[PDB]
């Protein structure tokens, strides 16, 4: 149950957020963006993916 | 005992790539695996100095909104892909470089006008692909010295700056033991970095940044 | 005497000897399972969360 | 290493994998032979499973 | 009436407080409940069973 | 003490007989965590008596379940007490409230 | 490269026990990075000074009682565990205590020394409650760090202590809570210079002007392994 709670919380979208709407080159700088507190985790974004 | 706390040695450089390594320390006193792992994390990911691409001027554009033809991927992607280029600037605050290429095929950072004063530390970085018998593109790329990661908050095209060379850093603490107790911490630091600097030395730079703060308190 | 060597021996004995944990009642085959042990200071059996 | 499925790809009956892993581990522990895989001071339990990974064991041996 | 007592203390009447994680000093997202539960040690303590 | 209770603690801890309860009113004459001794007042004394109620407290002893049960004073020397006041806490009590 | 380095500009010993200290200026993030590192170090690793054994004249074990005293001997040990003292250049010392006659017994009754200094004279050990009553005891103090429970300690001593000693659990670490806070301040006509405030509650044996430097030292030497790699 707690694992799924965490994954639900991690993957929601909140229509207002810090750092919302920018475009990123990958998960790693997604993480740098999260961890430094520059973007909120459920903020909307576009990323390059593979 | 009273002021001779246990000190680690590196148990390994544990190296798996030139881009990424898993530098592990043992033993650390209980709880110090965070107190250093995260402290060096917060240094490494946000306050390491370095040089990065900062602004772009492709030939004749006001906004990457304009999807100029002759290129396969549109200017929004060229703009981020040029953020992907790792660069070294020697002794200067900001430096502009010029790039051009012609003929049907890819474009690479190797095609930049390499000043030698500046090193493009990964030339084989593809920039775009060209799509007509007449396809050629020419642009100015600004590179700048700065610190950390700075978002797009502040014909020029602005872009976020990746001044810190750390692509990712992560750390764990885990059980370690000696002959009579197991409440001590191991620390694993894992990091991956853009090739400007080797990681087992980037951390030695960062440990210095942190050490320099303490220099005014240490007796 | 629990001398200082014995743990470094123990952590060689056990180093990969599976031990079988089962609750009771044990309705179905999944109710006995084997795990590789890792040593602990306390007295509880530390089980894996998903299991 | 622990999951033996890649050894079961080689001994396609899973019961024969226990009979073969035991037989081979006995040739090591009791019969005094030594492994064709590089050992890492693993148990014969693991060495014999690591001898299926080299693809050089079946119950002919 | 609980709110009224918490207001008589100088306490936050939401009952919740923002907390930080002592592993990093980061803030938790959204406040969390904090307060004085009563807890009993039960007579099933472990060294009596190991 | 539990900080939130129901006010039934003031009854369970007394009626369960395990706190030592003042049989007659008076003043505390002496205390030492083994004895408590009360100079009962003459309004509740019986006429020929010395007029002094000792309470030899039970100290560390096994409960039937092996938990200890040491009673401890709650009074102070020279303090007044009234019939039915708790003189000494039981196990799991303080000031005569239940306190598990 | 533009890093401003800190100095520990100011301190406020708001009480004989509580104090504030401030480190100023700091760059981006360093207010947080030190702010938490020093809190976590100050809680784990400041050395201090604890009672460690007690011998009381006529007692035999922790659970007994003494005639004419208000506490079970156990609650005397629970009281002395909280007693805190400085010691000057010593790994340990023995304190004698004597009192007789009715009333409280308090740390002020310990046979004082120049080389021991007690943070709070009024910390109370028991009451005496009979006219002829007495206690005399030899409290042994040791320096140390962290926490060391007596059960492991006697398992670490490996000789058999005599009958009639009592043992107490050791709780050396002298800081009870630490808080940190970060804010901008007037320097060089510029923004984002953090005045770190660290403010602290203690048992009273130490002063921040040592404590923050000692914590910074511990950090600075633990960190050597990461530059010496």
């Amino acid at each position: 149950q707690d694992v799924v709670l965490g994954l639900y919380y991690m993957t929601r979208d909140c229509v207002n957020a810090k750092g919302e709407g920018m475009v990123l080159t990958g998960p790693k700088e997604a993480e740098r963006l999260y961890r430094s507190g520059l973007a909120s985790l459920h903020a909307r974004v576009k990323v390059r993916i593979t | 005992s009273v002021t001779e706390f246990l000190k680690p040695r590196l148990v390994d450089i544990e190296q798996v790539s030139s881009t990424h390594a898993k530098v592990t320390l043992e033993p650390l006193e209980r709880g110090f695996g965070h107190t250093l792992g995260n402290a060096l994390r917060r240094i490494l990911l946000s306050s390491m100095p370095g040089c990065a691409v900062t602004e772009v001027e492709i030939d004749g554009v006001l906004h990457e909104y304009s999807t100029k033809e002759g290129v396969q991927e549109d200017i929004l992607e060229i703009l981020l892909n040029l953020k992907g280029l790792a660069v070294r600037v020697q002794g200067k605050d900001e430096v502009i470089l010029t790039l051009n290429k012609s003929g049907i095929g890819p474009v690479t950072a190797a095609d930049i006008t390499h000043d030698g004063d500046v090193e493009i530390v990964k030339p084989q970085h593809v920039i775009c692909h060209l799509t007509d018998e007449n396809a050629s593109i020419s642009m100015r790329i600004k590179v700048q010295r700065g610190r950390g990661y700075v978002p797009a908050s502040t014909g020029r095209l602005l872009v976020d700056a990746c001044y810190s060379p750390v692509e990712r850093i992560a750390y764990n603490v885990e059980a370690a033991r000696v002959e009579q107790r197991t409440d001590l911490d191991k620390l694993v630091i894992e990091m991956e970095t853009n090739g400007t600097i080797d990681p087992e030395e980037a951390i030695r730079r960062a440990a210095t940044i942190l050490a320099e703060q303490l220099e005014a308190f240490v007796d | 005497r629990e001398e200082a060597v014995v743990w470094d021996i123990l952590d060689e004995v056990i180093r990969e000897h599976p031990v079988l944990l089962n609750r009771a009642p044990t309705l179905h085959r999944l109710g006995i399972q084997a795990f590789e042990p890792v040593l602990i200071e306390g007295k509880a059996i530390q089980l894996h969360p998903l299991v | 290493r622990v999951t033996v499925q890649d050894a079961v790809e080689k001994i396609g009956n899973r019961f024969d994998l226990v009979l073969v892993a035991a037989r081979r581990a006995r040739q090591m522990q009791v019969g005094g032979k030594d492994p064709l895989v590089p050992e890492e001071n693993d148990k014969t339990t693991v060495i014999a499973l690591r001898e299926i990974e080299e693809g050089l064991i079946n119950n002919q041996i | 009436e609980i709110k009224e007592l918490l207001k008589l203390g100088d306490l936050p009447t939401s009952g919740q407080i923002r907390l930080y994680d002592g592993r990093t000093g980061e803030q938790f997202e959204r406040p969390v409940t904090v307060g004085y539960m009563y807890m009993l040690k039960l007579n099933h303590l472990v060294d009596d069973k190991m | 003490k539990p900080l939130v209770g129901t006010g039934m603690e003031r009854a369970v801890a007394v009626d369960s007989g395990v706190t030592a309860v003042a049989k007659r009113g008076g003043v505390v004459q002496y205390v030492d965590a083994s004895r408590i001794v009360i100079k009962v007042n003459e309004d509740e004394m019986y006429p020929g008596e010395a007029g002094i109620d000792i309470y030899n407290l039970t100290k560390y002893t096994r409960s039937n379940q092996n938990t200890c049960i040491n009673q401890m004073p709650c009074v102070s020397l020279g303090e007044p007490v009234e019939r039915g006041d708790v003189l000494a806490d039981g196990p799991s009590t303080d000031l005569g409230e239940l306190a598990l």
